[PDB]
């Protein structure tokens, strides 16, 4: 019955003592942290506490969106040699770092994801030609569905794939997706593999990546400029922001201390130096 | 803190160029004008150079203007100090100085007062060997 | 339609927003949760757990297992500190990397009481007494048993009960303190000294180490969410 | 189907015949059928850190000896 | 009254009993006792295999040695029990399964010996690899050493053999082999075998995963990390040694999807 | 007008949306429906209907009526499989084109139990016994009566009751499986073997065929709607 | 003339004094006169597949012989 | 959870069967959970300037002599 | 969606607006207030406090402590004014810098009664009588005891009760007056004269000064908020 925004217990008055009750002395080897308050070691006063842990609840700690990726698409001229650029991006929280580490304070989590889509666009060729406001379609291609090969193939028809139609110059695009995990919670660390290499099988036939599984395959996001070829090329970037609302977490882990190196837990040489210099006898 | 780690102790003759640098990689309320202080064992500690974190507010001590210039790398994060035409009067231990909240070096402009993270110290001698 | 009026802020995107939005996959059969042991409700409860402090951060010891060790000896009594520590939980190197601190790095204000627990890891035949001291800021940082003895302190006896906790009570001018290294919101000084000295018999290792842990008390809180600086992505 | 909740008032307006004192509440209305669409209520609960702090089989009496 | 103490303990699982006189109580991970899979939480339809005493008893691994230059030691579960009597057999023949464990590490010395050992149970102990060329590159064989387990190192060594890489872990001790300071390791259920006080560490771990049951052959749910927090010293000698031993016992052992024998390539 | 504020997502078009909109033909007299027999409520009930599996998909037999036929013979007993099949209902060629699978191709996750029914279409004078086997994944895919016999299996007697059903029970690590061919979400192996052998008298066709059907059980479900890849438009 | 319906809660917010537990409902209001304008309620019904699975004239007892 | 308040009518419309006379009220609805988001009620209170004007220990009787 | 219509004013930003908006830091634990003595409810109560008037604003005296002093002498009686003052609280130099006026500079309209208190700061042995006068506007500004005596006025005796207050009652054509110097909204004239003369014995300072204060009465009000001109930023 203790809510997140409720006041923490008041610190009460305590005078002098001298007996056989031992608050100060314990043993950490047992694995238990001594749950002491100030009155156990010092003489304190009656104090009506007012502060609350309202701002540190799991909900509140993650109550923010974070740039997860930056996608790049364009609309060049018809006379072009290289094909119009369409972006494909696999849905992961692990391309960026900030959000990842927060998520990584825990081993498992349940949340409904809210995604926002900020879109930028610019001219690239130093000309004086013109472009007409663009519309961008962000289709969600789940694992299994056909992933576009052309900016103009049959996939972009979207009969069952969720797709967003964003007009440039308006409110950034935002959708919601429920807990879509194949497991009962999203796993942030997997201590295993996908395949089991068997004795009577070729090593090649039995290999898989360490810590890699379907637990994390959510398909890709495909985007293009709906507009047809324009005489003067226009570049555009869609910045995606993920907010894990309605969140639940399990098993606390120490936070990443060394800069990340790939989607795994691996680290590289010369990055393994997080702490600076500080002498033992100085403040 | 920020990281402040300085080096560059070359005992050049009177009239040579020397470069001093102090690390400021981590980005706290970052070294505004920064700061360079020299302690002459005859005198004491004194302020010398300083360019604002972002802005071009570089203050120069009366004794070092023109000869001594301050500049840094707004990316590689380290603070350079070009000290040319060195007199024998500039033989002292130099120190870098982080002045956090930029206003610390806007109000007073110069460092000294709004400076919380102290550097290590490099001995520079400018003599007639 | 119903006459409406657009007020400032319309069309903007504040990342700290909290509104409803259309669903991308309607009628999706969400998988029910299962009782996974060890769920956490708030960040502070992680803070209350005792984590080991990388004390000696010398050029040689930093970034090595040894930084967690604080060597003690059977040298005759001296009034010199064993270790000096500043009450800047979120900004002083030694405290900055402990869970407590790391957590603090996600907030801007910190308030409440803290506790320092020390673990003697010498032999059973080793005996000794120490004085762990916490001095509120404003005066000369302690450097000799004498001044430290004037502040808040626990005198610890080395015995069968392996560890000792000193509680640094919340004594502040402000209602909340800054996660940054700052004078106005300075926290004070933490210091350990030999009360007697370490005593061992013959055929007993003359030098030993001590482990230190720090955590928050049931009335510790933080506010103002910000991004940490102990993590970064280059390009 | 409105959801009216309370606001823990921080700063107070020199008001108590409108704002300030007399319990200030807010309204919320769910517009979508899917729970995934809803905003974060933020009306959460706390717990006892024990499962992390005192994961010991035997009861810890802080005043008594840890080892006995 | 009767002299009952938290240091003196005896635990019994099957036809095996452990006894000690220098304990530091006992830890039950996250406050949860191991349990059988509930109907409300179940998923595979087939009637499950509950071996009981057959699999659920204490199992002693191969003893290792603690000296001044040891950097640490590690093991994974179930992995570290893959070849232990019935349990292992039951593991190799069923597609899925779940289990809890009571891990008991042993290591006594003398009142003249010193040192502290951190015994940490890390759910999903995904360790770091050895290459700076390829990530998540450690092979199954090297990942799962079984009962012998593995060790931590004090210096990262990147494999530069691009022809036939080593494909193993290179777990740095201070970063608890995962890129996170060992100091915070205490966030995980743990105990400390500090020679002065205690000779053992006992931890009870329930089954922990993102799902009710999983393929134990493909996935390890818990890791066992033991690192000397304080160094091992004795009197005034230069190279002392004290053995460390781990006995592990599954608890509430159950398995489903019985089929033909799994013969994995372990080498 | 009523002061209003535009929040993110305004003006966008999500194809998965569900809102009201103005009508193009107001007051249109819609024609009432009539009881047309055979209305369907959900896609899964189509899934529960048994459809024939195009087993043998050899170069010669594929895309021909023959792919539905599995030839059996009166050859002396052998421990070799008659047919091998992987539990990837939505991704393995042989299962991929059955209604069940085709349906599965419209979703991303699949869960629940499945049933395999086999139809002996030889002569009445023909007798025999077989072993249809389902082995959960993780081990060596069965290839001899022996290992298959260790898994889930029905031993079928050829007689007056023409068909036999083997139920592949839902045995999975995950709550839901992937419509794609994947290791983590692997389903297992389906296999048929001769128990005895096919026996016929004289003046009786020595070789015959068998038909196979697969469908979902009352507790089969799918989620995450996606576009199929078994259909496409070129230009 | 509002239409308030329920939401089958999937993921739960650590809330039950607002969200999470205590039945979360949504509101819907029809703005147009024509039924064709309305949004999809999605509150549908299931049936028994029999008309496709067991379209047999005589009752099928799964435990008995199909042919008797 | 609407907040209906009164309006101190200044100029009056030649109306009292709608506007003008019969107490004209306004409605307000809090849309956000945080008090910091709310608009200013403006329904404030006055006080006695004494604490600034007569900060004297002894009671000041304006008709009597200040110094007595 | 609900059919809506945009009415004029949409999207605009009026600085005088009052609406709700999304919060930048949700769930921030605001620090509760403490009883800080001396809280103010409204600007007028500051106005009711008596502040000293910088009367003599001559080239020599202006911007110096002396501008607050009004020198009196024991010169034989004269009918000439000691000081002349215009009732333009918010616009006449002498009144313009008093708290009252300064406050008035934040508004456009001012209404109600005002009070002028005068403090004799000569010796105890000094005696005298004066006539402080307030004449409503419209006629010849007083310059001799005679005409001033015809208006509102208090005749003050110098004695043990050190100060005297003259209340300038609210006498206006308009309901509210202009903060500007204006004829239509003119306030009138304030004037002090010697009734008798200042008398002192021997060995007593023949010349002394007087202090003057002005404040609002319990029924003083202001309206129409505007920016002041007594403050500015150059570039
Ligand atoms: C058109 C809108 C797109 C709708 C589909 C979104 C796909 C769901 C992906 C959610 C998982 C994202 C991965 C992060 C979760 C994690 O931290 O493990």
């Amino acid at each position: 019955a203790a809510t997140s925004r409720d006041a923490l217990p008041n610190t009460e008055a305590s005078g002098p003592t001298h007996s056989k009750e031992i608050p100060a002395l314990t043993a950490v080897e047992t694995g238990a942290t001594n749950p002491l308050v100030p009155s156990d070691t010092v003489q304190t006063r009656h104090v009506v506490q007012h502060r609350s842990r309202s701002e540190s609840s799991i909900e509140s700690f993650f109550a923010r969106g974070a740039c997860v990726t930056i996608m790049t698409v364009d609309n060049p001229a018809s006379t072009t040699n290289k094909d119009k650029l369409f972006a494909v991006w696999k849905i992961t929280y692990k391309d960026t770092v900030q959000l990842r580490r927060k998520l990584e304070f825990f081993t498992y989590s349940r949340f409904d994801m809210e995604l926002t889509f900020v879109v930028t666009a610019n001219f690239t060729e130093t000309n004086n030609g013109h472009a007409l406001n663009q519309v961008y379609q962000i289709m969600y291609v789940p694992p299994g569905a056909p992933v576009p090969e052309k900016w103009d193939d049959y996939t972009w028809q979207t009969s069952s794939n969720p797709s967003i139609f964003y007009t440039y110059g308006t409110a950034p695009a935002r959708i919601s997706v429920p807990y879509v995990g194949i497991s009962n919670a999203y796993s942030h660390f997997y201590d295993g593999f996908s395949k089991v290499p068997l004795k009577d099988q070729s090593a090649a036939l039995g290999d898989s990546l360490y810590g890699a599984a379907s637990l994390n395959d959510f398909g890709i996001l495909a985007v293009r400029v709906v507009n047809d070829h324009n005489p003067t090329k226009v570049t555009s970037k869609i910045r995606v922001y993920l907010k894990p609302k309605h969140i639940r977490v399990w098993c606390p882990r120490p936070p990443r201390a060394v800069a990340y190196y790939g989607p795994g837990v691996d680290y590289k040489d010369g990055t393994l130096t997080p702490l600076s210099t500080k002498d033992l006898t100085t403040y | 803190q920020v990281q402040l780690q300085e080096s560059g102790g070359g005992s050049v003759q009177t009239g040579g160029s020397l470069r001093l640098s102090c690390a400021a990689s981590e980005y706290t309320q970052s070294s505004a004008c920064m700061g360079w202080f020299r302690q002459a064992p005859g005198k004491e500690r004194e302020g010398v150079a300083g360019i604002s974190r972002f802005f071009g507010t570089a203050y120069y001590a009366d004794s070092v203007k023109g000869r001594f210039t301050i500049s840094q790398d707004k990316a590689k994060n380290t603070v350079y100090l070009q000290m040319n035409s060195l007199k024998p009067e500039d033989t002292a231990i130099y120190y870098c100085a982080a002045g956090q909240g930029c206003l610390t070096t806007i109000q007073a402009l110069g460092g000294a007062y709004g400076y919380n993270a102290w550097g290590q110290g490099t001995q520079v001698t400018v003599s007639s060997h | 339609g119903l006459p409406v009026m657009n007020t400032p802020g319309s069309n903007q995107y504040l990342t700290a927003d909290n509104f409803q939005s259309p669903c991308a996959l309607p009628e999706f059969d969400v998988t029910p949760p299962i009782d996974i042991p060890g769920e956490v409700k708030n960040m502070m409860e992680l803070a209350e757990i005792d984590t080991m402090i990388p004390f000696d951060l010398s050029a040689t010891k930093k970034n090595t297992m040894e930084m967690y060790r604080v060597r003690l000896s059977d040298k005759p009594h001296t009034d010199d500190p064993i270790l000096c520590l500043s009450l800047s939980p979120a900004s002083d190197p030694r405290l900055s990397h402990t869970m407590l601190g790391e957590i603090l790095n996600y907030y801007t204000h910190w308030a409440g009481s803290l506790k320092f627990t020390f673990l003697f890891c010498g032999s059973m035949m080793a005996t000794g007494k120490l004085l762990v001291s916490y001095a509120p800021p404003g005066a000369d940082p302690p450097k000799k048993r004498k001044e430290a003895m004037l502040g808040t302190h626990v005198i610890w006896d080395i015995g069968l009960q392996s560890s000792c906790t000193m509680v640094v009570p919340w004594i502040s001018n402000t209602t909340y303190r800054q996660t940054i290294d700052d004078s106005f919101t300075e926290g004070g000084y933490i210091s350990v000294f030999y009360q007697t000295r370490i005593v061992v018999p013959l055929s007993t290792p003359r030098e030993m180490d001590i482990l230190g842990f720090v955590s928050a008390c049931n009335d510790f809180s933080v506010r103002l969410l910000r991004d940490t600086t102990h993590i970064e992505q280059k390009a | 189907g409105a959801q009216v909740s309370s606001q823990k008032v921080g700063a107070h307006e020199n008001s108590n015949r409108a704002y300030g004192g007399s319990t200030i509440n807010y309204t919320t209305i769910n517009y979508y059928r899917d729970s995934a669409s809803n905003a974060a209520s933020k009306q959460d609960f706390s717990q006892d850190p024990s499962k992390f702090t005192e994961p010991i089989k035997d009861v810890l009496i802080k005043t008594a000896p840890m080892l006995n | 009254a009767c002299g009952y103490s938290d240091r003196v303990l005896q635990l019994t699982l099957g036809n095996s009993t452990i006894t000690t006189q220098e304990a530091a109580n006992s830890v039950v991970a996250y406050g949860r006792w191991p349990e059988y899979l509930r109907d409300s939480e179940a998923n595979p339809v087939d009637q499950p295999t509950e071996p009981d005493v057959a699999a659920c008893r204490f199992y002693t691994l191969d003893t290792v040695s603690w000296t001044k230059e040891s950097r640490g030691w590690w093991w994974k579960l179930p992995d570290a029990l893959r070849d232990m009597g019935l349990f292992g057999q039951n593991m190799y023949y069923h597609y899925l399964g779940r289990s809890g464990y009571t891990v008991h590490v042993q290591c006594n010395a003398s009142k003249f010996h010193q040192g502290a050992l951190g015994v940490f149970a890390v759910p999903e102990m995904c360790l770091a690899g050895d290459s700076n060329t390829t990530t998540m590159h450690t092979s199954y064989q090297n990942a799962n050493p079984g009962e012998k387990g593995g060790t931590f190192t004090g210096t990262f060594t990147p494999d530069n053999n691009q022809t036939s890489p080593a494909r193993r872990f290179c777990p740095v001790d201070y970063l608890l082999g995962n890129g996170t300071l060992l100091g915070n390791a205490f966030v995980f259920p743990h105990q400390i075998i500090n020679l002065r006080t205690n000779n053992c560490a006992t931890l009870v771990l329930p089954y922990v995963n993102s799902l009710s049951i999983d393929s134990m052959v493909k996935h390890n749910n818990w890791g066992i990390a033991i690192l000397p927090l304080a160094p091992l010293n004795f009197a005034s000698e230069s190279s002392p040694e004290i053995p460390i031993t781990l006995t592990i016992a599954p608890m509430c052992c159950e398995f489903n999807g019985l089929r033909n024998i799994t013969l994995p390539r372990l080498q």
